[PDB]
């Protein structure tokens, strides 16, 4: 199950998302979300102790102007990748 | 075949999403009867009985989730792990029969649907 | 290789950017071979067929990309009437029936019931929500 | 005693609750003695002038609501031009500058721009935002 | 300072709120926000160790079926009472 | 006389806020030089340099942050809780000659204001 979040952690019931997520999933962050990427935030942690990997939407970081403070942790993408990971995985929760 | 999932994740009233989830889901339970309804996080509030929205010149479409015992939609499950965090009596007689389920089951109830729309 | 695209867009044309990622994404899933069946317009997202919408000369014209995407792959963009009729987009024969003096639905898109949402998930081999 | 009140709404007329919360308290403050000044209209709260927004018959027609609250009570309706262009609300004026074949502005809203957001928070008592 | 929450505490940036409370304001939970005022949530706390007052818009208790699970720390208000909130506090922070 | 209060508190491009409420405050700054500006929460994202939204679309409106140094739009600023939250170094130079408050003094500035406009 590909797990999307759109909004911000701080605005996002992120226990509820936590619990969503099973073994083997993966979760992509992408326009706002992906402030959850940056090194130090209160959230990466969480994420980082997740079973599963966490990807961020390189154009969001890039209008953000947050691509050189992401963690090591967190694999970077386009949308093309983005694209790739909707059909890897048969279902997509979005948030 | 696809196997549908409808996951109610927000509250009632202070977002349109209930209502028109609710919609989406009766017009889908008119196709296939391979769907399945989830209430987690705020969603779960969706379920309580004697809502009057009126009072806030809001749609009472709660009245509506009655359909789903009306059409046999049976597939459905509520979020134990969220009742519990929002303070919420396990034995509430909800609008909806829904069963409750602990975060790994309902994961896993989750995992066998091909599409997932929340609302 | 090649899979069946169904995507739903539940955000305005201006206001977030949920239709904007949308449509960036329709944009790659085409380029990389795939097929795009349709796009659903639901809740704010059915402002994304609001003719009227008058971006600056140097913002994105949202709207008529999306009729763009229609005319040149044609895909199917479909908005759900009732969820339309409630925010003030119709097309002119609902603004004849409601005795409206003009209407404001985009061309390129098609008003359709919550039918067309439920086809696409049951036939299409993926849906992607934004 | 007396207050002179400003209200600001920032949500659509259908899609959350803010609009309506914000015209029940409209109705309490001037139930209560004290007087609306005006109600700024920005971001999606523009649509509340949407002329073509059609809520079933069981539902609130807020829309109509505050055209009646400006018939009623005189409440100055301010709604940001700008804001209402990148969102598709428009009156006849616009409409024939921007060559568009309709316009949908709600009789009882007007046009207007931040200097009177600004206006009002500078010479009212109080200022509420929804 | 009159704060206003209408939106659910689980998509709030809560700790960014509570940071902004000081002695002698008060905090009305109006729309979504009065779900803040269940007895037992896990926001409730923060709330009654916070040196304010925290009212509860009763036509949004009603609206949501919530009005006999509400905590009696927080206090009940209709939309008069709102309107002499606004008049008490000189300014409003809405959320 | 009133003192007027901006206050960002959303991050950028996601929702039009930021950008909507940069209009609102430049207006007003042509009404009253009785005018300061916040950056909490989400809000401190606002002032990060090299931002490019035209990526995703987006209307470049951070560079009309330059106009509050330009036309005398003097008291403004920043979240120090808020910048540690998010893993932003303090030091880094944004958009904005916003001056780094903790909790406390940043409440009892924001409390002198008698309107504040959130967004």
């Amino acid at each position: 199950m590909l797990h999307t979040l759109h909004r911000s952690p701080w605005l996002t019931d992120f226990a509820a998302l936590l619990r969503l997520l099973s073994e083997g999933d993966e979760l992509l962050l992408l326009q706002d979300g992906v402030t959850a990427a940056v090194d130090g935030n209160r959230y990466l942690e969480s994420l980082r102790n997740a079973p599963i990997k966490v990807y961020a939407l390189n154009e969001d970081l890039i209008a953000r102007g947050l691509t050189g403070q992401i963690s090591n942790d967190i694999i970077l993408i386009d949308y093309t990748d983005f694209v790739r990971l909707t059909v890897k995985h048969p279902s997509q929760m979005a948030w | 075949m696809k196997r549908i999932a409808f996951v109610f994740s927000t509250a009632p009233h202070g977002t349109a999403a209930g209502r028109e989830g609710l919609d989406a889901l009766l017009a889908t339970s008119a196709l296939t009867d391979d769907l399945a309804v989830f209430f987690i996080a705020d969603g779960v509030f969706q379920l309580l009985p004697g809502q009057k929205p009126d009072a806030v010149l809001a749609r009472d479409y709660i009245a509506t989730f009655k359909l789903l015992g009306l059409y046999d939609i049976e597939q459905c499950w509520v979020c134990a792990a969220s009742l519990r965090e929002r303070g919420l009596d396990p034995q509430t007689p909800f609008v909806v029969e829904a069963t409750p389920l602990e975060a790994d089951a309902l994961r896993r109830e989750l995992a066998n649907y091909d599409v997932i729309l929340r609302f | 290789g090649s899979m069946r695209f169904a995507i739903v867009v539940t955000g305005p044309a201006y206001g977030t950017q949920q239709a904007s990622s949308a449509f960036q994404f329709a944009q790659a899933l085409i380029a990389d071979g795939h097929e795009l069946s349709s796009v659903f317009f639901y809740r704010e997202g059915v402002y994304n067929a609001n003719q009227l919408t008058s971006p600056a000369s140097d913002e994105f014209d949202l709207v008529r990309a999306w009729q763009q995407l229609n005319a040149q792959h044609g895909v199917a963009l479909n908005i759900c009437v009732a969820a339309a009729l409630r925010r003030g987009v119709v097309d002119e024969t609902e603004a004849g029936r409601l005795g409206l003096a003009s209407s404001n639905l985009q061309q390129g898109f098609t008003l359709s019931g919550l039918g067309a949402l439920a086809e696409a998930s049951l036939t299409c081999d993926r849906v992607v929500q934004f």
